[PDB]
């Protein structure tokens, strides 16, 4: 994918993370588990929802009555209507199909971005207090208990507190 | 072992696939189709005014009162007209209807419609008004005719020149219908009407018509080589229509008060009414108009999604999900 | 304290908002609307040929010279025609104009236009040419008539058969107009024209016309049950038009040399001329054609932006900017 | 945003940087201030300008004369014109609205990219001679005077010169 | 020196340029044009049924058998008709063809076509059938006429009233053609037909026609002020066409069995046949229909790419490549 | 470009890499040369090929017969046809031109992404066993022979094996 995270350096998704789109898995001496990142998940849901609603809502719909009201000696006018009807069908068909292909690309890459952005937020907090393994995981040079893990997830990790233990 | 924190994303049991511009058949955690493919299989009211459903009759047979048609039940308004593809009851007596397609278009959507008597059948004192019948227009095993017009013939070997007016005293436009009979030859001409050379003149504030019967040797249709040709006008409030004729005149008895506030069209459908309401009707059923696109049928009436040639338009909502 | 360098981006006092596919109402540092919403409130020249502005007259009244119309001021070329929605001066004498809409379309854009006399009113030696008037066509408190055609009547109880030709010796096509009078009955017929059974034949290299008056009992319009019906043709250079009639003939006096080099249409507008120039005219005012889209009016003439149903199309130029 | 910089790890914009879209703020013992990155700003201006001009200029405009020239017994043809006119209005309306929504997304993400790219250029120059704070700023392990700051901004920062002081 | 590994990308000698939404004239390693700009310069079969190529004849001249046209070579099916812009051989005798454009549309694509004799020229025992000729319709330096119809005139100073039928015993629709002659005056009328007041009646199960000659003083075209006006109908299997006339009748000799299974149109082209096959024909040559867009010509027949006003549509495939 | 690699921190392309779109150049005591990354190249080829084929294949084409069948007294209907024909030409022209401009942007940025992603894969393997120079190259702190170079290219570089030599 465009941002290199989903099915990229983060090779697969997590069945065990049921309560959000993006988040964290931790393991320490106390145990392990998954925590959704609520803020990034909600922003993403709002974003994709807005996209779908725009695709739907921006359509101008108006009353039309489509029949076949020309007779046997009005075939030239009947053909003019055919060319018109077929023309609009060709336009809407192409534009609908391509819109779907193009927007699906954007949506999947949007998720990819969101994961990468979350990854980078953690990376910059931990700096050299943890090893970047290359698979979406960080391996701490210090013990990081449940409260420490939460500080990482909530963006308040205190680097100076652990650097001595880390080095 | 050293402690770890990892960043990751949701997966689930979804096998839903989408296509992207660069990759086909991508499995995702959630998707949404934006193509409407379903219909209710019924003809419905349109917002929510009922259609006029003509069953086995054409618009012409219905208006003229073809006796093989169902009894005239008043429907004072409608949103669209439904005809079967090939109505069995049209002009029982063979012939033509002038500017027929324009009349159908005009009548496709009607705000008020009311049949009224404009020339009583009993008022023809100098002509025969009750012998205007044909085996081609049966009613209850008896020869009959279009019920809303009168086929006048000579009385006691004389057809006096007719001069009749009707003045539209109503507050609404009046649709008026009349006809001319084209006989097979001069012997039939004088047999029915006495006078060998005839005309029908019709004048309003805008109409200036003079019809004359055309003799041709014509093929028998339902055993008849004669023809009826029908005409119509919209008579405005306070205008008068004036008829003059010395033969071949198919006179109005009934006409129709109309109020027009917009148009639609004639739908060809073999379905019956379904006591439902819709915003978008197709000939095979009514559809929702929530989705932006549909693929049901092109001949729609109403506020419809855009018609496309596609079997699916599926948007990704969720993320790439490992497939089965 | 240790030294720092930081990377960052511009902000400003802008409160301008745009919408994106994933987010509504995003405040940005600079934006640009691509929808044209403004017009100048005037009718203008189109590149830069002036329109023909008919004021209170229809095309028919103008061409035929309805005397209630303004005096014929020559305008030798125009880019489009402007009529009011319901012109008060049309056919002063009630009637019809054959193929009227096609004629209007033909005349919508004209490169050269010049009225010429083709049959002098003084050349009718065997008919009365100065009694062809009606109270329905007043000029200066006197009964009059369409000024470009002549209503001929009998002279000394005789209407000799007319045989007149005009040969187009000009280098341009000629628009020729004539008419027929449909009287109310046979007594009026012979009173005006002597001859009870009449015709008008008109031939060119392509035209083969024979008109006959139609009697109908017609409603009074401006007190008159009679009708005038007008006809036209384009007479090519070196072709001749030949008229024959023994009554009911509304003869040409004047015709129009025309040069045609493209088409436009008839604009319905209640505005007057504004001595301006434009590339795109609408009925409520002229517009620029720099922007790709506009929302002013659908009935435009010229090279216009694409008409959309939208109140704003605002592109982001600058960056996300914190809102107020 | 897609690239994580604007309203991302760089949390807000700078009112004080008036002369460009993207750039640098420095603080040292001599003082502080803002400097526009002229090259990235100009490239961005050219890019967005080209996009707007393309949206405008690629429109094919031709002369048309739109009126209502059919009479009372030509209503079927009048309806054919209505279906045509309404059809094109529906097409242009949808395509105009979506074009605007989609291109605005691209434009904002383009700015985001440009900021991120500028950030990364500086990051790779400084390497471990400065601490990456996580908010778009770098904190030097050596004194960096005005001439040193300019070398960073102009891409000629000499890492080997300061590494001894830094360590 | 220390060892290094570097990441990089392909470059080549390409000077191909593309445009992007943000940058013009970007050099890339590989590109692909999606606009079709080429045609083969020939008229071809369409899937793969040959067109009917009329050379120097109009559809009317071909159908009626204008003798200045090429001999009738049977072509039993075709996909479209090709006329030159201004065919030299049309109606050799001046006149008109009723509903001509609709007939051309009907005949544009034909599944089966076969000329048959319906009224032998030798069967006119009471009229003269071999003097119906004009110097305006030469055949081999002799005066002649349209070969598929017969101009009947009086025999021994009498024109008995004609009464002829033809019954369509074939399994296919029959295109039937006839005409009327409009003379210059009453002296010519009686000279040709004896009877001063004449008609032609034509009846089928649907047709009810009565034609009468119109006298007008008409301009000479090819030295002739007279006119021929032609008419047509489609006679269904088992219907009969009945003619009655006492003058001015241009009678059928030959008619055409037709099977219709779809429509196309008339292409105007000055090219000849090229013994090729195509899916999309234009008047300047046939084109491939692999590309999504083309810019060759708007007046195409077939399954064509979408017509655009563009000189190039070049997609990038490869990567940014340093230019020359 | 959007991802900052192509004509970015990797300043130019390689004429000498003939057998792929993206890849590696190595230099060590044994010599030097170019190696295509086959997997990323093939995925990219499939991706761009799919895009072009979609643009082509999603077009609905149907039989139409376009002529001029109205006569001299049917000019109003002839104009209705003109407005229709011109309308569709304006629609297809604009949509074709913009599709090309927009998709070309996407294609070039897709290549940029692919290069960046490949770069990052190598970066995360090498970590502090090599210096990140900033121009797409890594300078090893240990000898990396041909087999070592291949382990980098095939994603199996063994960091713990060299860290002692590196430090
Ligand atoms: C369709 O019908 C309309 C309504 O007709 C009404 O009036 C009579 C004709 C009756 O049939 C009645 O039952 C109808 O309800 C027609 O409009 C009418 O047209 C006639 C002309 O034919 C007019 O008749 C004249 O009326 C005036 C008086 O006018 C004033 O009074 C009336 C009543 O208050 C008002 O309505 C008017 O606006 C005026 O203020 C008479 O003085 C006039 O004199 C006689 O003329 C006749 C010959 O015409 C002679 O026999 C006598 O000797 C007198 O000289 C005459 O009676 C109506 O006023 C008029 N009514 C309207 C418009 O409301 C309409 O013409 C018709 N349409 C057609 C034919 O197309
Ligand atoms: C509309 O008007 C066109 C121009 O008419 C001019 O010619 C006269 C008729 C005058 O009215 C004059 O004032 C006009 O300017 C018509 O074209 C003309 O049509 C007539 C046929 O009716 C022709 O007349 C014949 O001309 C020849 C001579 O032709 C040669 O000389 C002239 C002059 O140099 C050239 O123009 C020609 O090209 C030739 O080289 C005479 O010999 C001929 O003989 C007489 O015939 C008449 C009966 O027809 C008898 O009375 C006599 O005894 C002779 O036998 C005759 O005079 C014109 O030549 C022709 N001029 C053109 C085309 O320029 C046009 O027909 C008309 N349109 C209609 C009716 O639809
Ligand atoms: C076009 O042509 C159709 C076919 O015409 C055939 O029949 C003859 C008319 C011959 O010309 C023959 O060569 C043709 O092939 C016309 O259809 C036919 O129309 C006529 C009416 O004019 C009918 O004639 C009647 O036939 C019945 C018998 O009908 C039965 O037998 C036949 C033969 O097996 C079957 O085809 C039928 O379906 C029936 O089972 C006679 O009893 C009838 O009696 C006479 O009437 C005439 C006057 O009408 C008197 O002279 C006699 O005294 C008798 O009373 C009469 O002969 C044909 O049956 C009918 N055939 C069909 C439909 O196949 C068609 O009408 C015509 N089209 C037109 C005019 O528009
Ligand atoms: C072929 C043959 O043996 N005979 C036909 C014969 O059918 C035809 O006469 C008409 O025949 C039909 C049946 O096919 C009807 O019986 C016609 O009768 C009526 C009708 O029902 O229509 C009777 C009716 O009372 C009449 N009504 C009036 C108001 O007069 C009408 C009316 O006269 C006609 O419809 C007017 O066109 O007819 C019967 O006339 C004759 C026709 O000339 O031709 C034989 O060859
Ligand atoms: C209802 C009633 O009391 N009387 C009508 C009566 O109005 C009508 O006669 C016509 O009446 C109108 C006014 O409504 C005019 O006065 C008509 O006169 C003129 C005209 O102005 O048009 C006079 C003119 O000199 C005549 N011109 C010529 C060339 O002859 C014309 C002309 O004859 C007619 O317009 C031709 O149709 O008329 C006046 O005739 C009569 C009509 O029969 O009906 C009464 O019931
Ligand atoms: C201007 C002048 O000097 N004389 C014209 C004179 O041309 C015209 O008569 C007609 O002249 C043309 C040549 O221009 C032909 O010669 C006409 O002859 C034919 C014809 O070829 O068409 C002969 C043919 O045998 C006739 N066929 C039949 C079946 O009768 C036809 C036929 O009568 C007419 O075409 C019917 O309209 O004519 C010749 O008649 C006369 C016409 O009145 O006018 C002079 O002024
Ligand atoms: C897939 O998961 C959903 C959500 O838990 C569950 O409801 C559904 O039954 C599952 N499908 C299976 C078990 O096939
Ligand atoms: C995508 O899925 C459908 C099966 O529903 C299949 O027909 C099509 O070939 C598939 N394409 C690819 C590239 O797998
Ligand atoms: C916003 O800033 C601009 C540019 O300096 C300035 O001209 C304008 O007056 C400002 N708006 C205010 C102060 O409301
Ligand atoms: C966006 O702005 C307008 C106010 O002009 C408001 O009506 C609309 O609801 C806003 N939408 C959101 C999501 O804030
Ligand atoms: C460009 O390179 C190609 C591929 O090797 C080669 O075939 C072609 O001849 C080259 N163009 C030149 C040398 O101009
Ligand atoms: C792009 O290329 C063409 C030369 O073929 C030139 O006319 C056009 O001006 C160029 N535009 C730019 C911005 O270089």
């Amino acid at each position: 994918g465009l941002f290199g995270a989903i099915a990229g350096f983060i090779e697969g998704g997590w069945q065990g993370m049921v309560d959000g789109w993006y988040g964290y898995h931790h393991s320490n001496e106390q145990g392990s588990g998954y925590a959704a990142d609520k803020e990034s998940t909600q922003k993403a849901i709002d974003g994709v929802t807005n996209k779908v609603n725009s695709i739907i809502d921006k359509m101008n719909t108006q009353f039309e009555a489509v029949g076949r009201e020309f007779n046997n000696l009005e075939r030239r006018i009947e053909n003019l209507n055919k060319k018109m009807e077929d023309g609009f069908l060709d336009v809407w068909t192409y534009n609908a199909e391509l819109l779907v292909l193009m927007e699906n690309e954007r949506t999947l890459d949007f998720h990819d971005s969101n994961v990468k952005n979350l990854y980078d937020k953690v990376r910059l907090q931990l700096r050299d207090n943890a090893k970047e393994l290359g698979n979406g995981c960080f391996e701490f040079y210090h013990k990081c208990d449940n409260e420490c893990m939460e500080s990482v997830r909530n963006g308040t990790y205190d680097y100076p507190q652990y650097s001595e233990e880390a080095r | 072992d050293p402690d770890q924190i990892c960043i990751g994303y949701h997966a689930n049991n979804s096998t839903e696939q989408v296509d992207t511009i660069m990759e086909k058949n991508v499995t995702v955690t959630h998707a949404q189709d934006i193509l409407e493919k379903k219909h209710n299989g019924k003809l419905c009211d349109l917002d929510g005014v009922k259609p006029l459903i003509l069953r086995d009759c054409s618009v012409a047979g219905w208006l003229l009162g073809n006796p093989m048609c169902d009894e005239f039940i008043n429907v004072p308004e409608w949103s669209y007209i439904v005809e079967k593809a090939n109505p069995v009851n049209d002009l029982c007596y063979p012939g033509d209807f002038n500017d027929y397609e324009e009349l159908k278009h005009l009548l496709s959507r009607i705000n008020h419609f009311e049949k009224i008597q404009i020339i009583p059948k009993s008022s023809w004192s100098s002509h025969e008004a009750s012998l205007g019948v044909s085996s081609a227009c049966p009613y209850q095993g008896k020869s009959s005719f279009f019920r809303n017009v009168v086929w006048l013939i000579k009385k006691d070997s004389t057809y006096p020149t007719i001069k009749r007016s009707y003045n539209n005293t109503n507050q609404e436009d009046l649709l008026v219908l009349w006809g001319i009979h084209h006989p097979n030859d001069a012997a039939e001409q004088t047999k029915l009407y006495q006078n060998p050379t005839t005309y029908i003149s019709v004048g309003t504030s805008t109409l200036n018509q003079r019809l004359v019967p055309r003799i041709a040797t014509r093929s028998k249709v339902k055993g008849l080589s004669g023809r009826m040709e029908f005409f119509w006008t919209i008579l405005k409030p306070n205008d008068a229509i004036n008829f003059e004729s010395n033969g071949n005149f198919i006179a109005p008895e009934y006409a129709y008060k109309i109020v027009k506030k917009g148009d639609s069209t004639i739908m060809k459908s073999e379905l019956e009414y379904g006591n439902c309401n819709t915003k978008c009707q197709t000939p095979m059923g009514a559809i929702n108009s929530s989705m932006p696109f549909h693929n049901i049928h092109p001949l729609t009436i109403g506020e419809c999604p855009k018609y496309v040639k596609s079997n699916r338009l599926v948007l990704a909502i969720g993320l790439r999900n490992s497939p089965q």
